[PDB]
RNA sequence: UGACUGCUCCCUAGCAUGCUACUACCG
RNA sequence: GCGGUAGUAGCAUGCUAGGGAGCAG
């Protein structure tokens, strides 16, 4: 803003005209002194108002393209993060049962509603309380879905283990219900 | 597209576009680069041209920007601004660059396109990231070069040993031996199918692969050309000798394989690599296996440079140590599976630089370093970060496939840098004890570059013969033939009893090829055939132009026989140096 | 219609996506390559490649929304709590989520009660809270899916009434956008699942260009690409103790969706004078021109309103397919025939029957809408009309023609018994005169299962339009519920507006010259508003000050009210907003030394300022 | 947030970006910590930078206050008043100040690293709250040079009472007595486990 | 853990247009 | 003598972008 290529001329030309001005000479050089300063002020106009706009476009500029980098960074990260979550679920699939069961479909398609139903190693049953307890997981091992399933914990609504021997009907109003069993496949 | 540039290590989003790999460019770097050099693309985070719709401009000291896009002088707006100004072009972090003054050294290796010696003079006179550029750079161009061949039409096959395969039209015939690995996929009716790890023999194509396949229709041989994957670590890891030996545990007792690796394990514990200066047969083998059991609580990896080279790396190992410290790495390409892959945990891995189980160790050995260049240093530098290794290998062996250079030999100086390392300062070791040979070998290598630091173990009887034929060389195709070769077996066969079971080098393979179908000898590889050498060899004459003979390529085939060496005298060889027995042809 | 009566004897596990097994380098996945529906059938998926090499972006976010792998590497569930189908459970611990109650405002409850308020016998009092719920409560608000049974319709008399409903949304043009004309606001919300786990829906709408959208929008014109949906329990205000749930869908639906409808609903909320009323505003004297609007010229008026018991829990699969189909007949030139009906299955396969996410376990919803969708409230608008348009004619074919005096309409009906039971094809001048007809004697207007109805009363005497019984009997055969007249309304005086039209009453006020009509809120609703909040948004006023700016907007009408404590609501928050103001003033002053001024802020205690948010002068 | 800067008895809301506790300095007495000594850096209730994407300026004395945010001034937009300015930095309590006689109190005693006795010799020329801040120091100062040698570790073992042991990278090994208990932990994939206190002489 | 729309108020930044004003150039 | 043009300052108007909040289905 002050080392402008018109600054040296403008500079200099009003010093001398200001110069001419103190030596007090005719008017003719007055005349003179104005106009030369005022066609220098207006040639110094556009070259100190481009320059400004031109800054600040490329502020700009730089500006987008550094938020279009941090954008590809992050799409960048975000597909790792999904690869890496698919390649880790596949790893449970169960290849044989899986296998097993889909070399028997005449065309290679099944419905997924029966692919837990007869490959999962693991069953969850929520309880909300005694009676229907008693009809569904009593004992032991119970049966369901054509398979035979024995139980291998048993927590409450609070995540604390719960023994079977306490699971009574004088001892059910003692219990966070929502009892949650778990079960494996047998054989 | 971001990170650093290769000279200021400052932050950049600048990259060449006249380069094939596309480097990293610091701003004031870009400006140098483009204004002393006819490279005259950039690319940023968008790139630098032109976007006026029916305008195709691809300079950068042509363009203006104006707006949001960037425009030339036919298309600038009223509001313009060159991109190229104040010597330093517009990108990211601008204000914090520092630039650099090894300019002129990078455009020569940005613009050298590696055809004299002094490319690879440059490539081994430069600062590190200049060394990993010119390297991988160097790969780059040969393998664009043999990838820049046709695709072997093949429907049908004769039968072993036996073959017709037809090349493109307007391409020749490739590079012969497996030092060329043929590598195909062939097509059903949607994808590629498999073929086979192979090579071919001659123009009658016999097959010295490992496999055999129901070959015919639509089979597609081809040099498997592979993309190039940037390097991490430089080549080498600056040493310092050590004073506490950290992890290393020099056991109560000696395992007393050998008498001497006792001294090896004290000068090879204390500084961060070594390497192991070994002539053909003398004790290049089983060091190792000695410091497997002097330092059996050390994690030692094992590797080379090649599949072929496996025979000393896979044997002594299972011979000797025990069976469950040995652990195999195969990729699944036909190889010795003695020990046992998949196992991520283990002591003492073998393998090639092909394909590792990314790991960090304490202890490396590193075999065939003749063949060597910065870029597998710096690979198996960045795959495995141990604290002390060896590079197995000597100066006085075969330089690698090269085919890049015609003019100039690649000489020790220039093989990489840490083959020049252990020539300027001196080898981390030096042997001076032959297994098994008699002081032929000791005589000749002594003479020429072992500085007969080696002498005699076993007798000179002077039963290896050298004669006075020279030969006569006719060039063909690719591959040559010799006349004074197809007449010279017979002639030189024709009453010695002593030679006929010997070894074939093979400075001309197709001339290898000739002779088995004529007479026959096994084909012996000249590179890739250290340590699969027999008791009995010959020399053969093969040759006489600047192909294999000037220093560094019969300093091995002197020791592939062990008392019956047959090294005529063929060309401009070091005749007038030793002692030579010899017998007159009728 | 057909495969909605067939589809019940077959088993209910032989329906949903269809899996099978494709290798990419050499490593086998599980897919979904196709979809059986229930109305449907089956139908199977276009571009499958079983052999491929390492997949691009667009391929990894459609398999990571497929349910077909999260249910396959899962253990199987059988849950006791619900009746509705159950397929997996994603962990091994069920999630049990609880709501919080709110937090009290002391200090203007306090200053409240220094000025009158809450004394016993007042008509104003508290009856707006935050309530709180247990554990179980998100389980036992999706098991009110069991109201959603499978329903035959009278196939002859809906493909009428669908000409009628899109004879009335004629005025609005449609189609396709790219991707770059998209308009999307406050794209810092949630993604869905299992998205969630890695941003918002500013993450995927960055990360993935023009053409890569484009692409994938095109992709689903001959896929099928089954979603999941994640419930969600809300955390506001209300007067009744239930817990409310909303549906948050993927971002792979709504990103397509929007480029299928957004130009069609951007058109909809920008028309004035029409039936549906959505996009227009209440303020600047729009509430009076919409009743002027909806009185029209009908002759004897008299006004009435009705109410739908469990909206969306309960509304039929087969009117969800026509009200898609009605908006998506704006693709004649854009759209083949065979892409209409990829898109139409996409949107069924996505936001009518598919798996939900409740607790930490997946299940099958049955039908009914997912209340969350790019596509709601103009869907419930269309199901309105269509409810109203059926009621009409069952209203008309059910009457004696031997008593009808008037000639015209004996014709009439003769000709809607034959252009209903014989004839087979569309006849659109019968259309065009019954819907002239519904016009004239059947005023409606239209907000998103609200309405209001301006009809002829004598007609609606003899028999010649429709009825709150006709309601109720169409109710009851066509949608499973039973609608008690007590939460319905009528008035016999017009200079008083309907009883309740978005939870606002309507007042007759004399302003400037003329008498306007303008609304007001429940006092209650304000007050508790003021009093019940979530944290650090209030209990301390001088930090929020233009929440009681806006709550005194809201609150303005009262002051005309007949009834004293109404104003009384008004002036209150316009002194406790004088005294924050006052407080912010002296309570910064006095630690710090700062001073403050007082230009143009007295505006917000004084009536002017809400005064003119009522007056026809359309300002900003 | 809002703490305390007792010598000029002032609170204050600023703190050193680059010293000893985050100490708290008002904006004269920020001031001349700032000009008697290098730490062009200060935090507020919220850090002085430049807020738009992608620029860096860690000074201050160059900083401005612009539209509910902070700019600079190699990327300036200037419309604005400079943050640093007239013998105080902006923040509240900018009126409410003092200011300190004793130029040098952190200047002199926060400066040094905390070792010569000098340190001491101060603190003990102090007042109350001034030995407080004094004290605080040292024991921040204990732990932040403690806070840099090794940790042993154990990898193989053998008969108790006699081991072996491997240490760390580089790092020194501080004095030898059971002053230093060796209480650590042990990680099997991911986590700390159960370990016990130890010592090595 | 926080869905899809519609409307309204407040604060800051930029752009366009208009009004007035102060200098300067030109006829 | 009148007009045009070039900067500069204050004021007003409508859009776009960002942030905070309120109501309704
Ligand atoms: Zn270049
Ligand atoms: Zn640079
Ligand atoms: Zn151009
Ligand atoms: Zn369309
Ligand atoms: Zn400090
Ligand atoms: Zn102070
Ligand atoms: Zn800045």
């Amino acid at each position: 803003f002050s080392s402008l290529p018109s600054y040296a001329a403008f500079a200099t030309a009003q010093e001398a005209y200001e110069q001419a001005v103190a030596n007090g000479d005719s008017e003719v050089v007055l005349k003179k002194l104005k106009k030369s300063l005022n066609v220098a002020k207006s040639e110094f106009d556009r070259d100190a108002a481009m320059q400004r706009k031109l800054e600040k476009m490329a502020d700009q500029a730089m500006t987008q393209m550094y938020k279009q980098a941090r954008s590809e960074d992050k799409r960048a990260k975000v597909t790792s993060a999904m690869q890496t979550m698919l390649f880790t679920m596949l790893r449970k699939l169960d290849n044989d049962a899986l296998n097993n069961i889909i070399n028997n479909a005449r065309d290679g398609c099944v419905p997924l509603n029966i692919i837990p139903l007869t490959t999962a190693a693991k069953l969850m049953v929520v309880i909300p309380d005694y009676n229907t307890y008693k009809n569904t997981c009593d004992g032991t091992t119970f049966t369901y879905a054509s398979a035979l399933w024995e139980i291998q914990q048993v927590v409450d609504a609070d995540s604390k283990i719960v023994q079977l021997s306490e699971i009574s009907m004088d001892n059910s109003p003692n219990l966070a219900w929502p009892l949650i069993v778990t079960a494996l496949r047998a054989n | 597209a971001v990170g650093a540039c290769v000279l200021c290590n400052s932050q950049t989003s600048l990259r060449c576009g006249a380069c094939i790999r596309r480097p990293f460019l610091c701003c004031k770097c870009c400006y140098d680069h483009v204004i002393s050099t006819s490279h005259k693309l950039v690319l940023s985070v968008n790139p630098y041209v032109c976007n006026a719709p029916g305008c195709d401009v691809t300079d950068v000291t042509q363009l203006y920007l104006g707006g949001m896009s960037y425009y030339c002088k036919s298309h600038k707006p009223p509001i313009s601004f060159p991109l190229c100004a104040n010597g330093q072009v517009f990108g990211l972090y601008k204000n914090t660059c520092v630039g650099s003054d090894n300019v002129t050294d990078f455009n020569a290796i940005a613009t050298c396109d590696w055809t004299n010696a002094g490319d690879y003079i440059l490539a081994n006179t430069c600062t590190e990231r200049l060394k990993l550029f010119a390297a991988e750079t160097l790969k780059a161009t040969e393998e664009t070069f043999k990838l820049s061949y046709g695709i072997a039409t093949v429907r049908e096959v004769l039968s072993d040993r036996e073959l017709h395969l037809s090349w493109e039209v307007g391409k020749p015939r490739p590079p012969l031996n497996r030092n060329y690995v043929f590598t195909g996929y062939r097509v059903t009716k949607n994808s590629k199918v498999q073929i086979g790890e192979y090579t071919f023999e001659k123009g009658a194509v016999v097959y010295r692969g490992t496999t055999t396949y129901k070959l015919n229709v639509g089979d597609y041989f081809v040099l498997t050309s592979h993309t190039v994957m940037p390097l991490s670590a430089p080549t080498l890891v600056p040493q310092e000798h050590y004073v506490r030996i950290t992890g290393l545990y020099p056991t109560l007792n000696i395992s007393d394989e050998f008498s001497s690796n006792v001294a090896n394990y004290q000068k090879v514990g204390m500084q961060k690599y070594s390497t192991l200066q070994g002539p053909p047969g003398t004790g290049k083998s089983h060091f190792a296996i000695g410091l497997a059991l002097y330092y059996p609580s050390a994690r030692i990896v094992y590797t080379a440079c090649s599949h072929a080279a496996v025979d000393a790396l896979c044997e002594k190992a299972l011979k000797y140590l025990p069976i469950d410290k040995c652990s195999r790495i195969i990729p699944a390409v036909e190889c010795f599976d003695k020990f046992k892959v998949n196992s991520t945990l283990e002591q003492y891995v073998f393998c090639t630089v092909n394909a590792l189980p990314e790991t960090t160790a304490d202890i490396v050995v590193f075999d065939e370093i003749s063949m060597a260049t910065n870029y597998d240093l710096s690979v198996v530098n960045a795959r495995l970060r141990a604290k002390h290794y060896v590079y197995i290998g000597d100066p006085a062996q075969l330089p690698a496939p090269r085919t890049l250079l015609t003019k100039g030999t690649l000489e020790p100086e220039y093989f990489n840098s840490v083959c020049r390392l252990m020539k300027t300062i001196g080898p981390d070791m030096f042997l001076g004890t032959c297994r098994r040979c008699p002081a032929e070998i000791v005589d000749t290598v002594s003479a020429l570059v072992y500085d007969n630091k080696l002498k005699a173990h076993k007798d000179k009887s002077a039963q290896c013969f050298k004669m006075f034929y020279k030969g006569v060389i006719t060039h063909d195709v690719s591959s040559a033939i010799n006349r004074p070769q197809i007449g010279v077996v017979r002639e030189f066969l024709t009453r010695n009893p002593a030679w006929r079971k010997a070894v074939f080098i093979s400075p001309y393979n197709s001339q290898n090829a000739v002779a088995s179908k004529i007479l026959g000898l096994p084909t012996q590889t000249v590179d890739s055939s250290q340590g699969s050498e027999y008791d009995y060899v010959i020399f053969t004459q093969t040759t006489e132009t600047a192909h294999s003979c000037n220093v560094n390529r019969f300093n091995v085939a002197i020791t592939r026989a062990k008392v019956g060496i047959l090294c005529i005298m063929s060309d401009r060889d070091l005749y007038d140096k030793l002692q030579f027995t010899s017998l007159e042809i009728p | 219609n057909f495969n909605v009566l067939f589809s019940t004897v077959f088993p209910p596990t032989s329906f949903g996506p269809l899996v099978r097994k494709i290798f990419v380098d050499g490593v086998p996945f599980v897919v979904s390559t196709g979809y059986h529906f229930r109305e449907l059938g089956v139908v199977h998926n276009q571009d499958v490649n079983l052999h491929s090499s390492r997949l691009s972006f667009k391929e990894l976010l459609v398999y990571a929304a497929d349910p077909a792998m999260h249910a396959a590497s899962g253990n199987l569930l059988l849950d006791k709590r619900t009746t509705c189908f159950s397929v997996a459970a994603l962990t091994n611990n069920v999630a049990f989520q609880t709501v919080k109650p709110g937090n009290f405002n002391k200090d203007f409850y306090d200053f409240a009660v220094s000025k009158g308020f809450f004394k016993e016998g007042s008509s104003v009092e508290l009856k707006h809270f935050f309530f709180a719920q247990d554990g179980n409560a998100a389980i036992s608000d999706y098991d009110y899916y069991r109201y959603n049974l499978p329903t035959m319709c009278d196939i002859r008399q809906l493909l009428f009434v669908v000409e009628v409903v899109d004879k009335y949304f004629d005025c609005y043009d449609g189609g396709c956008i790219n991707a770059n004309q998209v308009i999307v606001n406050n794209l810092d919300k949630s993604a869905g699942f299992p998205f969630n786990k890695w941003g918002k829906a500013r993450l995927y709408y960055d990360s993935m260009s023009y053409e890569d959208q484009d692409a994938l929008f095109a992709y689903t014109k001959r896929n099928v690409i089954p979603t999941i949906t994640q419930m969600n329990l809300k955390y506001a205000i209300s007067a009744k103790n239930r817990a409310r749930t909303v549906a948050g869908v993927s971002i792979c639906s709504t990103m397509t969706n929007r480029q299928f409808h957004q130009k069609l609903l951007k058109s909809i909320a920008a028309t004035r004078g029409a039936t549906v009323v959505i996009g227009t505003s209440k303020f600047y004297g729009g509430w009076h021109n919409m009743l002027k609007t909806v009185y029209s010229d009908v002759e004897n008026p008299h006004l009435m309103g009705w109410d739908y018991p469990k909206c969306d829990r309960a509304m039929p699969n087969m009117l969800r397919i026509m009200a898609s189909l009605v908006l998506a007949r704006k693709h004649t030139t854009c759209c083949s025939l065979s892409h209409r009906f990829y898109r139409l299955a996409n949107e069924c396969a996505q936001v009518l029957s598919e798996m939900v996410m409740c607790g930490g376990s997946l299940y099958v919803k049955p039908g009914g809408t997912s209340s969350g969708d790019a596509t709601t409230a103009y869907a419930n608008s269309v199901f309105n009309i269509c409810q109203a348009v059926t009621a009409n004619v069952n209203a008309l074919l059910s009457t004696d023609g031997n008593k009808i005096a008037d000639k015209y309409v004996r014709n009439l009906q003769h000709r809607l018994y034959e252009c209903l039971y014989r004839n087979r094809d569309v006849d659109t001048d019968f259309v065009n005169e019954f819907y002239a007809y519904l016009r004239k004697h059947f005023s409606m207007m239209i907000l998103s299962d609200d309405a209001v109805v301006c009809f002829n009363s004598t007609y609606a005497s003899q028999g010649l339009v429709a009825s709150i019984k006709n309601f109720k009997s169409v109710l009851y055969y066509q949608n499973n519920v039973f609608m008690s007249e007590a939460k319905c309304w009528t008035e016999t005086d017009l200079t008083k507006g309907p009883h309740e039209f978005c939870s606002q009453h309507t007042m007759l006020v004399k302003q400037g010259d003329d008498y306007v009509y303008l609304p007001y809120p429940d006092p209650s609703r304000i007050l508790g508003a003021g009093c019940f909040v979530d944290d650090i948004v209030k209990t301390d006023g001088t930090l929020m000050i233009e929440r009681f700016v806006s709550l005194a907007i809201d609150a303005y009408p009262l002051t005309k009210h007949p009834n004293q404590e109404y104003a009384d609501v008004f002036h209150l928050y316009l002194q406790y907003i004088r005294k924050l103001h006052d407080e912010l003033t002296g309570h910064m002053l006095d630690m710090y030394s700062v001073m403050l001024t007082n230009d143009n802020t007295s505006r917000y205690w004084e009536p002017e300022f809400y005064e003119a948010m009522y007056t026809p002068h359309t300002v900003l």
